[PDB]
Parts: structure tokens; sequence; C-alpha cells
């Protein structure tokens, strides 16, 4: 799966 | 990366006035998801930081109504009403919106109030210290306002400057008060050589000194 | 119960590393970021870097790209940070913190600290205190000197946090490369020696607590 971090990332 | 000015650095206020802190940003802080995460933290003495508003304006659960934020683009503030000697501390405001995520310089939060004299307790050393080998006279001063005070001691009617380290807390969240701590520390074999150990008090709220003193 | 414990204190030596915890409890480690903050002694807050402990995503202040590295363990729910080639500037407490669940944007916040870890950077050798009792109107005020040790920090409790009102715990001095503080606290003259008093003194860098009751 995919979260979407904080700095815009997706990790 | 984004700087966070903020203004003042300390801040004196009566109780039960208005205090106001600005918090400038050096860019905007509007992050890519659309929210401004801007918060303010309150660190009181010995303690970490703790959330009071978060997204600009939203109080965090349980901050009472007296706390509010506000602002947008790069200038943000805090005002808190009708301050009470518990908001004592300092007062950061944080962008996370960029990284890498950045707090303001901090704005401590001073109280205002009315003078009040030292309370001064003297104590020997303790049995437990002299089988040791060391002997500390201790010395506190409590509950004082404004900061400024002086203490001296005296051995048999003589002061003595060397060997005494002193000791200043932060304004005390309950009454505002400041206290110190002072200790004049012997070899057991100087303490048993005298028998008169002086701690005397000058402050502001009178022209004679608070004295304390007892007889090995 | 959601907590964030970490060590009260680290000594490690110049030019040597150190690995700092914070164990998570009370809440599901692999749902929010965990984040760690530098304060210097008196100084301001500054943002290291976070970790995504379900999939350890690091995000770091390129400041401290080259000084801090962070992991996560999922079995033990406890996110470590090593500080490597140490310096005195390294000297400092380190919060970790709570910094947002993935899942919900609008609380994406510190809510919930650690408690610090000060860490200590020097090449000399950790010191427990020695606890002396400080006994001597409508109080009473009484005290616990705690002195000769190293590193800091200590924390001082009263009746294991049971009489909070009207202590001053006062900042240690340092003096012959050892540390001294002093505490007071002050009661109703009619409840002392009836209900006891001890102090509580922890020392976290020799992992020693002394409790000291105060006798007349």
């Amino acid at each position: 799966d995919c979260i979407l971090e904080r700095d815009g990332s997706r990790s | 990366d984004v700087l966070m000015t903020q203004i003042p650095l300390s801040l004196p206020v009566s109780l039960g006035d208005q205090a106001s802190i600005s918090c400038r940003s050096s860019q905007n802080i509007v992050h890519s998801n659309g929210n401004t995460y801007l918060e303010w933290y309150l660190q009181k003495p010995g303690q970490s930081p703790k959330l009071l508003i978060y997204k600009v304006s939203n109080r965090f659960s349980g901050v009472p109504d007296r706390f509010s934020g506000s602002g947008s683009g790069t200038d943000f503030t805090l005002k808190i009403s009708r301050v009470e000697a518990e908001d004592l501390g300092v007062y950061y405001c944080f962008q996370g919106s960029h990284v890498p995520f950045t707090f303001g310089s901090g704005t401590k939060l001073e109280i205002k109030r009315a003078d009040a004299a030292p309370t001064v307790s003297i104590f020997p050393p303790s049995s437990e210290q002299l089988t040791s080998g060391g002997a500390s006279v201790v010395c506190f001063l409590n509950n004082f306002y404004p900061k400024d005070i002086n203490v001296k001691w005296k051995i048999d009617g003589s002061e003595r400057q060397n060997g005494v380290l002193n000791s200043w807390t932060d304004q005390d969240s309950k009454d505002s008060t400041y206290s110190m701590s002072s200790t004049l520390t012997l070899t057991k074999d100087e303490y048993e050589r005298h028998n008169s150990y002086t701690c005397e008090a000058t402050h502001k709220t009178s022209t004679s000194p608070i004295v304390k003193s007892f007889n090995r | 119960q959601v907590q964030l414990q970490q060590s009260g204190a680290e000594l490690a030596k110049p030019g040597a590393s150190v690995n700092l915890s914070c164990k998570a409890s009370g809440y599901t480690f692999t749902n929010y970021w965990v984040h760690w903050v530098k304060q210097r002694p008196g100084q301001g807050l500054e943002w290291i870097g976070y970790i995504n402990p379900s999939n350890t995503y690091i995000s770091y202040n390129q400041q401290f790209k080259d000084k801090a590295t962070l992991t996560a363990d999922k079995s033990s729910s406890t996110a470590y940070m090593q500080l490597s080639r140490l310096t005195y500037e390294d000297s400092s407490v380190y919060y970790c913190a709570r910094g947002g669940f993935f899942y919900d944007y609008d609380v994406w916040y510190f809510d919930v600290w650690g408690t610090g870890t000060t860490v200590t950077v020097s090449s000399a050798k950790t010191t427990p205190p020695s606890v002396y009792p400080l006994a001597p109107n409508s109080m009473v005020t009484l005290g616990c000197l705690v002195k000769g040790y190293f590193p800091e920090p200590v924390t001082v409790t009263w009746n294991s946090g049971s009489l909070s009102s009207g202590v001053h715990t006062f900042p240690a001095v340092l003096q012959s490369d050892l540390y001294t503080l002093s505490s007071s606290v002050t009661v109703p003259s009619s409840t002392w020696p009836s209900e006891t008093v001890t102090c509580n003194v922890a020392h976290p860098a020799s992992s020693t607590k002394v409790d000291k009751k105060i006798v007349p």
C-alpha cells in the first residue's frame, strides 16, 4: 500500500 | 527553510490582562494537502511542550477558551485573554507544512504581581553528612517578588563570601513568586571550629534584612 | 494510556555514538509518525526528523543528515535515534513526539511528547548523589540536599508525587566537576512530623533512586 507522507512523499 | 520569527522574546503581563504573541513565517506555510499546519505550544519549566492551538486557530482538547489563535499568509498571532499565573512558560509557534519543520524562537511569558517578602529558613548540616566528613549549611529564601535579592552569610558575626553557592527558581506557576537557595559548604573540620551560622536576606520589601541563624 | 517512554539520561563520550530509545505504549505504533526534537539548555526547539514506523520511511532535517539515524522496531513498538560522532554541542535534551495519525490530515500535530532524554557528552564517569535530609509558626519548611552527582539531571518529588503544593526544586550548581541541588517543601506545622514527609530523588544516569524521610 501507499501512505501520503507529511513531507509530500508517497511511501 | 522557513524561518519562524517570534515577537517578543519575553513578555511581562499583569494578571487579568491580555497578552499577544506574534509569529511571522519567511514564506507561505500552506501544505500541499491544503492545510496550514501552524501550531502553538507551551512549555512550562521542567516539562515537555504541550499543544495549545493547531491549524492556526483550532483549540486543542482541554485548552481553555482564553487562548485563541489567528492569522493568515505569513503572520500568525496567539492571544491569551485574562492571563492567569498558570499560563507562565515559553510559547512556541511551529510550522509543520514544509520540511524541515521549524519552531519560532519562543516567547517567555512572565507575570507581574504585588511585592512579597521572602520566607527565610536556615538548616544545619545533617548528621548523615557530618558522618561523611562534609558540612553544608542551607538557606532557603522562598516566595518573594520581585526577583532581585541579596543573601549574606556570617560565621560568628563575620561575613563569609567564600564557599557559597546560589540557585534561583523559575517563576512559580501558582503565586508568580520567585525563590532562591543558598548553600554554604565547609569541611566538617571548619564547621566544628565555629558554633554560630547566619543567613540574612536583603530585599526591596524592607530596609532591614531578614535574618535567620542557629548555634551549633 | 498513551505514552512515549524515554530514558531520563544518557552519558556518552566525545567521538562516540549513543542510541536513544522511545518506547510507545497505549496506541498502535504503526499508525502514527514519531518525530525527534532537540532542545539545548536555555534554548529553543529544533526539529531533527521523523519516521513512519509501518514502512520505515524517514524524513530528515538536512542539518542532521550525518548526525542522526532513525530506526523503528515494530515488535517492541520502539523508535530509536542514533547520534554519532558526538561533540559537546550534542549535549541537550532530546524529545520524541507522536506527530500525526496517518489517515486524518487535520490532526497532524505533536499531541503526545516523550518526557525527554538528557544527553551529556563527557568523558567523566557517572556519580550518584548523596541525599541529605533538611529538618528544623503556622507553617514548617523541610528540604532535601542532593549533593555530588554527575551528570544531570536529578528529579525530586515528595511523598512519591502526592505532596506537590509548597514545593520548590532549585536548579543544580556545578562545583568541582559535580552537581548539587536542593528542594524545599512547606507544609502545615500541625501536620509534620505527624504525617510523614519523604523526598524521592531519581538520578537516571546511575539508575538510582533514593528515598529520604525527614525526621525532627
